[PDB]
């Protein structure tokens, strides 16, 4: 989805301002939003590509002027919806249709060990791997409507495979009901001129990327 | 020249309640359980932060050994002084040297590896630092009083995948004989994320 959360390369945003001794929660609310994160997924009432995807489908201003929290509210408030897991009445009015219907998969038990162990995404088998360490490749010029993760400005460059990781879940399938799709992901290096000119770079500098096999060909 | 999308801004004035409009909602449902959210707030408050990340650097710094198993597996490696999880599944180490300076960014979103640096700060997750770190990384590491020499290679990693990264940055001179400890001190975040050098003693 080209919009407004795929920043790369883009003006005008300004400084970089950071808050000196900032704490990990700034505000007693964002305490509740982060930890509702864990919880939700915990119940597989939806996945972490829908979620992301989710977030990149809110409104363009809504987006900018959020803060970080705000964006995941609006993921809970929405995807929910979508997912059927709430109504639109329910999130509105703040009251459940009818009872305690549900039981909690995130337990008190269980919370040190889930945040211990996460959730890997990587896959036992897949497609094989077209690419060695060393190839050129150069990105697709793809542009989907749904979730991808080939970031725009990478779009139609040329790099070279620096590390294939083996094979993963493919988040352009798992986030639109598709299936995983299995296969290589590859970090894939960019000189500073390829991806930005002659005049907007550095020779010294290089961009790495990590890049699904099917976002790729042979330069 | 209010903060209106560098990640600083204010929040909505009616926010809270929002909030605990949709948490009693989710409560009353059977969805989530507050007792479990509190333990995972006290996980991140507390528990897990820049001080584990602090310590593999540490012990890389102190133990060839170590180091070189961190680097060809980074989870096995930090899995070694008890570090692991949610957003740290796959973890990839980046060796700063003499010759490459390593930092990391997630244009797309706010990827970033929790298991040792705990949850990234507002700057990292917002759009100053995310579209311009790819880039003018020169013009944006300068903002943070860090020069990298000309003749130095800047690499800049964009976490757009399940990876995650974490830099291990160079050990200062004159820190002979130190401790883990005492090296561990030493040890910033942003030494960790790239975007400074660990303090100097
Ligand atoms: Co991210």
């Amino acid at each position: 989805m080209n919009g407004i959360h795929d920043t790369g390369g883009a003006h005008g945003y300004g400084p970089v301002y950071r808050e000196p001794n900032e704490p990990v929660f700034r505000y007693d609310w964002e305490k509740t939003v982060m930890s509702l994160l864990p919880a939700l997924l915990a119940n597989g009432n939806f996945n972490l590509d829908e979620f992301r995807h989710s977030i990149e489908r809110m409104g363009p201003a809504h987006y900018l002027e959020g803060t970080y929290y705000e964006l995941w509210l609006h993921v809970f408030e929405n995807l929910l919806v979508e997912k059927g897991v709430l109504t639109a009445t329910e999130v509105a009015t703040g009251k459940a249709a009818s009872g305690k219907t549900a039981t909690p998969v995130l337990t008190p038990a269980i919370v040190d060990g889930l945040l211990s162990t996460g959730a890997s995404a990587a896959r036992e088998e897949g497609a094989r791997a077209r690419f060695a360490v060393g190839d050129k490749v150069r990105v697709l010029n793809k542009n989907p409507v749904g979730h991808t993760r080939m970031p725009r400005y990478t779009r139609g460059k040329v790099g070279t495979v620096v590390i294939d990781h083996g094979v993963f879940v493919t988040p352009d399938t798992a986030a639109h009901g598709k299936g995983e799709h299995p296969q290589h992901v590859y970090t894939v290096s960019f000189t500073s001129v390829e991806l930005w000119g002659q005049d907007a770079s550095s020779p010294k500098d290089t961009i790495r990327v990590d890049l699904w096999d099917d976002y790729l060909e042979p330069a | 020249h209010d903060h209106h999308h560098d990640g600083y801004q204010a929040p909505p004035e009616d926010i809270a309640l929002r909030v605990k409009a949709l948490e009693s909602l989710l409560i009353e449902k059977g969805l989530v359980d507050p007792a479990a959210m509190d333990l995972v707030v006290q996980t991140y408050e507390h528990k897990v932060g820049p001080r584990n990340g602090a310590k593999v650097v540490a012990k890389a710094w102190v133990d060839p050994a170590y180091k070189a198993r961190l680097l060809a597996d980074g989870t096995a490696g930090i899995a070694e002084l008890g570090f692991s999880g949610v957003q740290g599944e796959d973890m990839v180490i980046l060796e700063n040297t003499p010759a490459v300076h390593n930092v990391f960014v997630c244009t797309l979103c706010s990827c970033y590896p929790w298991p040792t640096l705990g949850l990234p700060p507002a700057w990292y997750k917002a759009a100053p630092y995310r579209s311009r770190m790819v880039s003018d990384p020169r013009g944006v590491l300068a903002e943070f009083g860090l020069v990298i020499p000309a003749n130095k290679e800047i690499r800049v990693w964009d976490t757009t995948a399940e990876l995650r990264y974490m830099v291990l940055p160079e050990r200062p001179a004159g820190t002979e004989a130190y401790s883990e400890e005492q090296l561990a001190e030493l040890v910033t975040r942003d030494s960790m994320i790239g975007t400074g050098l660990p303090t100097q003693p």
